[PDB]
């Protein structure tokens, strides 16, 4: 039957498209690190090392920590639309999905920090919770700017939508700050550690911390993607086949991330904090009355 | 669509069974996330789709994580465990069965056509919001602004 | 070859020689020739001057380490005390914690502690370890010495540079 | 396909959870989490009793229900850290001498 | 119900179980292999965030029905946002949002 091949056919694009995105936070992992064995030896090197949970512990929430901090961004993933027939959910909410993972996001470092029984690392936890909260305030918004421009939540009516002008030349203030929040909300340079404070990753060891790293480039992924799908186009393109086209901006937005972390120094945590709410809430709202009033003057 | 809603609606009644008769705060916490999780689940059966997108964000993302931080930072009555005995709670839960039965016996016995599960989308839920609703919106920020104004007065360290 | 107490074992091997997590330890002034929490470590590389007092801060930081655990010992102060044959000093780190490789030099060059790597890699690669705690015992190989394995080379140089020359 | 009455009964099922645990915990945090219960589980019966009718009114005030949730929930989170800083005890039967 | 979006209901599905499936393996993988052997600012920081996410979810609302709500919408958007400003302002001057005095 046509229509058992068609839903296993979408089925097995699903998995293909998860699988890609896995084994690319993985192999950007060794990019930000000719060796293309050394990903596998560190994974089975994590793989086959002894396992610790602290004695004095609490255990259900030292496992749950890194499954958060995987599964967040990796489900976020899932709105992203990589060419024409290539979607794994055309969800009516979109945006919003992306929005669900990263509100539940933050919850894997409070509970690394809680389950660590440490107060260092609990207080370097309540620390990074904060930070990402004050850039998870605005991520929305700046993300409204396009979704005000295209009249709804939906990912591939966005990039349909951009089908003459790409989003980052009017969106150039809502481009700036869902880069800054996009990159402040996975914790990376130069908003990787805000830490009396030490670090919430300590006590964490073999394939947890396997976990914890391959769900922050995992989430370097989905961001990337999710960018160049607001922002960007999408896969529209007048020569190279959209799946094409997509790949190679979505590698232009991940070795440019790879970019800001060796270049960009680190501000301070008072710093991050007021730079993310004092300038980018403002700005944000700023940005989207704008964008309406433009929209409606036309 | 039944199948999600009745699935989700049994979650979040386990997972409320076990806050509010838990000892430990942050387990108590992670199960009302998860009865939350599964409410949001129940409003996405019902085509409220942009409720359970708001009960994830807001709720679960924001209120729930107000909670967690306030439970991490007090670094916690829970020895004795008063509520597990039942001379304690005997009173209570037969109250609370009298008018829960009470409540149903009015829900049983009015027109119940069903539930189409037609998409009710956020955008006209925003149509709504900002056509026939101008006093909510701004009545609301007012609220959220005076909830803001008593919370910073009464949780401020000094 | 003997062994002081199956293509997956080659394969866990292989991993574990191919992706070392040091934690460079450096008492003295190794430290410097040679420029992770122990938790996530799993290589421990003494460098310096083992001294009394700093002697129970190694022995705690090797006990927080997990296993597997390797040590590579850098210079004549960890291998055995070195020129320190004095009343403050632990004659050699291997006086409390075992030690898989020994590197001489007062200091050694970096390129001594790679070919040390090298020397740990396949000393990783040539053992037998628990696959899964579900025999659970440790088979480290006796390998051949490395003074035996290159004495014919060494033993066969005949002429070399006149120490007037830069 | 979903009747409402099966809606209505779990948003009632939910609030009577919330009420018990409200009523029988002498630690204020417990309170609050029950009022948070008890609060979302009307929320869900407006939601559920605005998709019977296809109206856009049952998100509104599920809309108006989160935000009197949020700020009740930051209002209550202070007045416990108040009482845990002045008398390091979150024990409310202690807070009783107010009486006659 | 399409074929296309029951398709999509089944890939999204697969999506799901395969991720938590993935992730709950390689922890368990992890596990069985191998050989054994505070200051009241944060509470002030997580309140301000929920507060702006709640107006934020207003203005989520409105944004998505620009062109079917007219200019009197946008003046609407406007008051609210002069009222979330005026907030956020508020908030600055006082040192609430303020964590090094
Ligand atoms: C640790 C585990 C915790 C729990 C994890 C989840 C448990 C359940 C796992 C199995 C889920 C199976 C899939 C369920 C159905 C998916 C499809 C679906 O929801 O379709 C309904 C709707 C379709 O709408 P649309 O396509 O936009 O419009 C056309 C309408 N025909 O589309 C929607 O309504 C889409 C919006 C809902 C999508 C929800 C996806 C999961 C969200 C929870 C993630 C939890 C992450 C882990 C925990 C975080 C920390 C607590
Ligand atoms: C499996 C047995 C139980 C095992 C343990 C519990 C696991 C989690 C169970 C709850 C979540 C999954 C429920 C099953 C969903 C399967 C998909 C489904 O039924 O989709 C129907 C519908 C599709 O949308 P619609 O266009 O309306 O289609 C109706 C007819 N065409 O879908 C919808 O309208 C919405 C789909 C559901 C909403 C999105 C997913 C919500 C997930 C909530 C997770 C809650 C926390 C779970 C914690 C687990 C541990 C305690
Ligand atoms: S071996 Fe020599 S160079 Fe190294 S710490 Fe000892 S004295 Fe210093």
């Amino acid at each position: 039957s046509p229509e058992l091949i068609e839903i296993l056919l979408t089925i097995l694009k699903a998995v293909v498209i998860l699988l890609v995105v896995v084994t690319c936070g993985a192999f950007m992992s060794f990019g930000e690190r000719g060796g293309s064995l050394q990903l596998v030896a560190d994974m089975i090197k994590m793989f086959f090392k002894e396992d610790w949970i602290p004695k004095f512990s609490d255990r259900v929430i030292f496992t749950l920590a890194p499954m958060i901090a995987f599964t967040s961004l990796l489900l976020a993933f899932a709105i992203v639309p990589v060419s024409p027939g290539w979607v794994v959910a055309d969800l009516n909410i979109g945006i919003l999905f992306f929005l669900m993972m990263a509100g539940l996001a933050v919850y894997a470092v409070l509970f690394a920090g809680w389950s660590s029984n440490n107060k260092y690392s609990l207080l370097g936890a309540m620390r990074a919770s904060a930070q990402t909260l004050s850039y998870e305030v605005f991520l929305g918004l700046s993300l409204m700017g396009v979704v005000a421009q295209a009249g709804s939540f939906n990912m591939t009516d966005i990039v349909n939508s951009q089908a003459h002008v790409w989003n980052v030349i009017p969106q150039f203030f809502g481009f700036i700050t869902f880069a800054i929040a996009g990159v402040a909300v996975c914790h990376r340079h130069p908003f990787d550690q805000p830490e009396l404070a030490d670090g919430y990753h300590i006590e964490y060891s073999g394939m947890k911390f396997g976990l914890f790293f391959v769900g922050e480039y995992i989430g370097i992924v989905t961001i990337s993607a999710l960018m160049v799908t607001l922002f960007f186009g999408g896969w529209q393109g007048p020569l190279l086949p959209p799946f094409i086209w997509f790949a190679l901006k979505t590698a232009f937005f991940m070795m440019m991330f790879i970019l800001i972390r060796a270049s960009l120094p680190r501000p301070r945590y008072d710093q991050v904090m007021s730079f993310g709410w004092k300038i980018c809430l403002p700005l944000t709202l700023i940005n989207l009355l704008v964008t309406a009033a433009v929209i409606l003057w036309q | 669509m039944e199948f999600a809603f009745y699935i989700c609606g049994l979650i979040a009644i386990l997972a409320t069974l076990r806050v509010i008769t838990h000892t430990n705060p942050v387990h108590a916490l992670l199960y009302l996330i998860i009865s939350l999780l599964a409410i949001s689940g129940v409003f996405f059966s019902l085509g409220a789709y942009f409720a359970g997108a708001l009960e994830i964000i807001v709720y679960a993302g924001a209120i729930m994580v107000l909670f967690v931080f306030v439970v991490m930072m007090l670094n916690l009555i829970e020895q004795e465990r008063q509520w597990l005995k039942p001379q304690v709670w005997i009173g209570p839960a037969i109250l609370s069965a009298i008018m829960l039965v009470v409540i149903v016996y009015a829900i049983l016995g009015v027109n119940d056509q069903g539930i189409d599960g037609t998409p009710i989308s956020a955008k006209a839920v925003g149509i709504t919001l900002f056509g026939p609703y101008v006093l909510a919106v701004e009545l609301a920020s007012m609220l959220l602004l005076a909830g803001l104004v008593v919370a910073f007065h009464v949780g401020r360290e000094e | 070859m003997d062994y002081t107490l199956g293509k997956l074992n080659d394969m866990v091997n292989w991993g574990r020689k191919n992706s070392i997590w040091p934690y460079n330890f450096g008492l003295s002034c190794c430290y410097v020739e040679m420029v992770a929490s122990p938790r996530q470590a799993d290589l421990m590389v003494v460098a310096g001057t083992c001294f009394t007092k700093m002697a129970p801060v190694i022995q705690r930081l090797y006990d927080q380490m997990l296993e597997p655990k390797w040590v590579i010992s850098m210079g004549a102060c960890a291998n055995s005390g070195g020129m320190y044959d004095i009343y403050s000093v632990v004659q050699g780190v291997d006086k409390f914690i075992p030690v898989d490789v020994y590197i001489p030099g007062c200091p050694p060059r970096p390129e001594a502690y790679m070919q040390a790597l090298m020397l740990l890699q396949e000393s990783i690669g040539k053992e037998r370890r628990p696959l899964s705690w579900v025999d659970q015992g440790v088979y480290r190989a006796n390998m051949q010495s490395e003074r035996e394995r290159k004495r014919g080379e060494r033993i066969a140089v005949t002429n070399l540079r006149t120490p007037d020359e830069i | 396909m979903i009747p409402l009455q099966h809606g209505l009964i779990l948003a009632a099922i939910l609030f009577v959870l919330g009420l018990t645990g409200l009523v029988i915990r002498r630690n204020l945090l417990f309170m609050l989490i029950g009022l948070e219960i008890m609060i979302n589980a009307s929320a869900l019966a407006f939601v559920v009793a605005g998709s019977y009718w296809g109206q856009t009114d049952g998100q509104v005030m599920y809309i108006l229900a989160i935000s009197l949730a949020a700020a009740e929930a930051s209002i209550g989170l202070a007045l416990l850290l108040q009482l845990h800083r002045r008398r390091q005890n979150l024990n409310i039967d202690s807070v009783s001498e107010m009486r006659g | 119900t399409s074929t296309e979006v029951i398709a999509h209901h089944w890939a999204f599905a697969i999506f799901l179980i395969v991720a938590i499936g993935l992730c709950c393996l390689m922890l368990v993988g992890g596990w069985f292999l191998g050989g054994r052997a505070l200051s009241a600012k944060f509470y002030l920081v997580a309140m301000f965030f929920v507060i702006f996410d709640v107006e934020a979810l207003y203005l989520f609302a409105w944004s998505t029905s620009i062109r079917e709500s007219g200019w009197v919408g946008f003046v609407e958007a406007a008051i609210f946002i002069f009222v979330l400003l005026a907030g956020l302002v508020y908030l600055v001057r006082i040192g609430a949002l303020d964590w090094t005095p």
